[PDB]
């Protein structure tokens, strides 16, 4: 009768749960990452677990799928007239209410007072790190743009979420990921601590 | 030509404008002011279905009311025993971001979609008790917010490239492309006879397709943001449509209008889910809110609210008997409420 | 149903001024942040300007910082952009485009070539 | 000109639409509201039934 | 006199507040799905050994506060011990792996929940209760917990002394396994910790100086209430057995109720994060 029907159900019901455990393990041991400028890429950093997704399938409008992202850790902003409009997704992401609490791991890549002519009396803000023999101006120019994108960063959010602007060797930028991650995740426990 | 062509584009709406005024007649807010209000309804979780890792954007409960099917971004679909809430099924995606599921009404086979612009289509009843894809309806331009069964070799897609479309499950093809809207649809609710259904969208208006033609039969107008959810009121004349603007519409096809508004001062979270009891008397929404309120859908009296959730509702629906409300979350629970 | 209206185009000869409003109807334009959209000839759609529901912030394009401004009276469901000293690179169509959402901060979608919650616009010529 | 396109895709679409038998708005609230109350006596969540009929309990 | 029935006032007072404070947790934590996580595995544990203070320590210690006489037999002061000395590690230790739970989020933030698994969360935190148990039932119940002087061993061979008469080996192996061990492990932790916390807090500035003290504060609390309120108690144990005629008992005791006081503080320490505060309000509502 019955009773031998919930048995069965019992049993498959463990199954279920000891493969769900498994997966758990894999499912929060793996690092979720959004690329932003579906194709899954999978990765590995000394050991851990990361894919990101290049949304790139989805047209132009954002509003109902950058919302299925929100347990992110790090949505990669990609950037490069079209610097307004990388900020202008960046400010909305960081306003988010979904995306409201994660971080923003920034990647900027490549007449500059044409589109922000604040930056003609821009001065590059003391701590730099210009290649040997670089242009001066390109040097103003790249930390010019990165502190557009952190004004956005730093003026909400609270501590939940950080911007890590980098300039851009693929190593060497995945490297940066997984570095920005490791901020990411232990000032997330900080705060969860109350240590920052 | 484009000047002349949407000037009668303009006419033509107004016409419409004014032949749904020559039909607004007393409504329900003037109507149903004798009628008995449902009071205050209360529920209490039955049942908590824990299990998801992730957050869990749709359900869909099969004819039976007893299996449920809720999809969520850790890669699973997990069919449920709602009365026993032992899983039955925990069904692997092939990506997570999945965005809906559906039940076939039969049992026989479940839904899911979202990002991939595929609706995956398994095998729940097979031979070798694993559950596979039969089929992977690809040929979406965007993600699939919405998917719904209309039989076993049948089911209707929204999708974010602005249409839906009405499949052949077995030879894996659209069969009728349902275009129109501006923006990404969000949401389908078959109508009981399925020869019609409803679809809600990102343009604030929802379409009335025939499902056998590729043909809008009504738009719905009244709201100011997008339409997150739509289903039928029980009868298929009228159905509810959830929006970001935190009103909760019903909308009468044979009026060809907005009946109701269900809104409140101290609401301004976005809806994310609708759905109906079996009497159509009650209308049930999922907020951004972290709750479910439970409408008077006659005189749009707040009733109840279930607010079991930390995180966004999402994921509402109702049982075929009426028995029950389920609602799952950004919190990866679900929660059977009674 | 949503409608956003613009009016105020034209030909403005260059170095002049143009007065663009954009009337609103169907939602509760006190509840929603707007923007404006530019449309150059041969161009995307950029954004322009972004006012807060109340009428508070403003944020626009670095390209018009104190050239283009930008104003809402809620009372009459208007926003409006004044347009001084115009020059031939300004040639576009000028969109009115409403943030999604009510009570929000966010505004995706303004400046998709397909966002639902813009009007035609009016060409603005110098 | 594919606006125009889109634009006649539009008008036509609209004049299907205006050509539609649309009822009073008081005959469709009140089919609304029989059903309602013709149903009212079944549904569970209106008209909660006792534990050995609730399979949730 | 009216001075009697003030103490009893007070005495019902902390039994209150450690109880009440514990049984929240316990109870959020169990009722609240979203607290049902690996870290709070180990404060639902604290909030156990907290309670076990709250439930079968102090309304016992409380006979000797008020009245002054262990109106039992002998054995109950021998099981009453054993509990105190067991709940009271168990809550030291308990938040010594607090300590390293959080060390671990910290520390090695990619490995911290593939290292830390739910069996070894089980594991670690059961530990807590075997390491307590075996320096406190043990000991206590086979008695190697002798009192060390002749006076002492009058005391306890005497049913209704029943006071803290140990052997001169256990203060010091007590202390230490249960006691000094944890400080120097929760310090070794917060040290680091609050290194990491200002290596972030110096990352954030370099970029939003332009356009240290909350790690310190919180943690100056959580060292600072578990130090402060254990200390006085343990380094007089190690007084007890070397040089026992220094600390009055009167003393030994106010520094062993500011030390049960702890878990009354526990409560409000390692809990009211936005999630506890939440489940609490919900249960509270
Ligand atoms: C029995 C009473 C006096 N309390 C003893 C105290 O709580 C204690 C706890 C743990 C120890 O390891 C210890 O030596 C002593």
């Amino acid at each position: 009768d019955q009773r031998n029907e919930e048995k069965a159900q019992r049993e498959a019901n463990k199954k279920i749960e000891k493969q769900l455990q498994k997966d758990k393990q894999v499912y929060r041991a793996t690092h979720r990452l959004l690329l932003l400028g579906i194709f899954e890429t999978k990765f590995q950093v000394d050991k851990v677990n990361f894919h990101m997704f290049d949304v790139g399938g989805q047209r132009d409008e954002r509003r109902k799928w950058i919302q299925c992202f929100n347990d992110v850790t790090a949505i990669i902003f990609v950037v490069a007239n079209r610097l307004q409009e990388a900020l202008n997704l960046f400010k909305s992401i960081w306003n988010n209410r979904w995306l409201r609490t994660i971080s923003v791991i920034l990647f900027l890549n490549k007449k500059i007072e044409d589109y922000f002519p604040e930056f003609a009396r821009y001065t590059t803000p003391e701590d730099a790190t210009p290649e040997p023999g670089e242009d001066p101006r390109v040097t103003r120019a790249k930390y010019f743009i990165r502190d557009e994108f952190l004004r956005i960063s730093t003026a909400s959010g609270d501590g939940r979420h950080y911007c890590y602007p980098h300039f851009t060797v693929d190593t060497e930028n995945i490297r940066r990921v997984f570095n920005d991650c490791r901020d990411i995740i232990q000032r997330m426990h900080l705060r969860q601590y109350e240590l920052l | 030509e484009l000047d002349q062509l949407r000037q009668e584009a303009e006419q033509l709406k107004n016409q419409i404008r004014d032949a749904r005024k020559a039909c607004a007649d007393a409504t329900l807010s003037q109507i149903t002011n004798n009628i008995d209000p449902v009071g205050r309804i209360q529920m209490r979780t039955r049942r908590t279905l824990r299990g998801h890792l992730a957050k869990i954007y749709a359900m869909h409960w099969g004819t039976d009311s007893r299996l449920l099917v809720s999809a969520s971004q850790d890669g699973k679909l997990i069919i449920w025993d709602s009365y026993t809430t032992n899983k039955v099924h925990a069904i692997p995606l092939r990506s997570s971001w999945v965005m809906t599921c559906a039940y076939a009404p039969s049992g026989n086979y479940v839904a899911c979609g979202g990002l991939d612009n595929i609706c995956s289509i398994y095998n729940l009843k097979t031979r070798e008790g694993n559950v596979r894809v039969s089929r992977e309806l690809a040929g979406h331009t965007g993600y699939l917010s919405c998917c719904r069964f209309l039989d076993d070799n049948q089911i209707v897609t929204s999708s974010g490239d602005t249409t839906c479309a009405l499949w052949d499950i077995e030879t894996g093809q659209q069969t009728t492309t349902f275009t129109g809207h501006t923006g990404d649809v969000m949401s389908l609710s078959l109508a009981p006879d399925t020869r019609l259904f409803v679809s809600g969208a990102c343009d604030a208006s929802a379409k009335l397709w025939d499902v056998r033609e590729g043909m809008c039969r009504q738009t719905f107008t009244g709201h100011e943001s997008d339409i997150n959810a739509i289903c039928f009121f029980p009868n298929g004349n009228a159905f509810a449509t959830g929006s970001d603007d935190a009103t909760c519409r019903l909308f009468d096809l044979r009026a060809d209008q907005e009946l109701m508004t269900y809104s409140h001062d101290n609401i301004i979270c976005g809806i994310t889910s609708v759905s109906f009891s079996k009497s159509g008397r009650l209308l049930l929404a999922g907020y951004d809110d972290f709750n479910c309120n439970v409408w008077d859908a006659l005189k749009a009296d707040r009733a109840g609210v279930l607010a079991g959730h930390d995180n966004r509702v999402s994921c509402l629906g109702v049982t075929d008997d009426g028995m029950a409300v389920a609602t799952g979350s950004w919190d990866s629970f679900l929660k059977i409420w009674n | 149903q949503v409608q956003l209206q613009e009016s105020g185009g034209g030909l403005v000869q260059p170095g002049g001024s143009l007065r663009l409003s954009c009337a609103a109807s169907g939602f509760t334009f006190s509840n929603y942040k707007m923007n404006w959209v530019r449309q150059a000839p041969g161009k995307g759609l950029e954004w322009v300007s972004d006012i807060s529901q109340s009428g508070a912030s403003i944020s626009y394009t670095g390209s018009v910082k104190g050239r283009f401004t930008i104003s809402r009276d809620n009372a009459k469901n208007t926003l409006y952009l004044q347009m001084n000293s115009l020059k031939p690179e300004d040639t576009a169509v000028y969109y009115c485009a409403r943030c999604p959402a009510p009570f929000t901060r966010d505004c995706f979608d303004v400046t998709s070539t397909t966002y639902a919650y813009r009007g035609q616009g009016t060409q603005v010529t110098v | 000109t594919a606006s125009i396109a889109q634009a006649r895709k539009l008008v036509e679409q609209l004049k299907m639409e205006a050509n539609i038998d649309r009822i009073k708005v008081s005959k469709a609230a009140a089919d609304l509201m029989a059903y309602c109350e013709a149903h009212a006596k079944e549904d569970p969540l209106l008209t909660p039934v006792p534990a050995s009929e609730n399979p949730f309990r | 006199q009216q001075w009697t029935a003030g103490m009893g006032l007070l005495m019902a007072l902390i039994v209150l507040l450690i109880v009440a404070g514990n049984v929240l947790v316990i109870v959020a934590i169990a009722s609240t799905p979203r607290l049902q996580t690996l870290t709070n595995l180990f404060i639902m544990s604290l909030a156990s050994a907290d309670l076990v203070v709250g439930l079968l320590v102090v309304p016992f210690g409380a006979t000797i506060v008020v009245w002054g006489r262990w109106e039992y037999g002998s054995f109950f002061c021998e099981l009453w011990t054993s509990v105190d000395v067991l709940c009271v590690t168990a809550s030291v230790w308990t938040l010594c792996v607090i300590a390293l739970d959080r060390y671990l989020a910290i520390t090695s933030p990619f490995r911290y929940q593939s290292l830390l698994t739910r069996a070894r969360a089980r594991g670690l935190v059961c530990t807590v209760w075997a390491i307590s148990a075996l320096v406190s039932f043990l000991p206590i119940l086979m008695h190697w917990w002798r009192a060390e002087s002749d006076e002492a061993r009058r005391c306890y061979n005497d049913p209704k002394c029943c006071d803290f008469v140990t052997n001169r080996a256990y203060a010091i192996a007590s202390s230490v396994v249960s006691f000094y061990v944890p400080l120097c492990i929760m310090a070794f932790v917060y040290l680091r910790v609050f290194r990491e916390a200002q290596k972030q807090v110096k990352k954030i500035d370099s970029c939003e100086r332009r356009f240290e003290q909350k790690a310190l504060k919180t943690l100056g609390i959580i060292m600072g209430v578990f130090t402060l309120c254990w200390l006085p108690f343990f380094l007089a144990n190690v007084v007890k057995a070397f040089h026992r005629e220094l600390v009055p008992d009167r003393l030994f005791v106010a520094f062993n109720w500011l030390g049960y006081a702890n878990s009354a503080m526990n409560p409000i320490i390692y809990c009211r994060s936005p999630d506890f505060r939440k489940a609490f309000q919900g249960l509270l509502a």
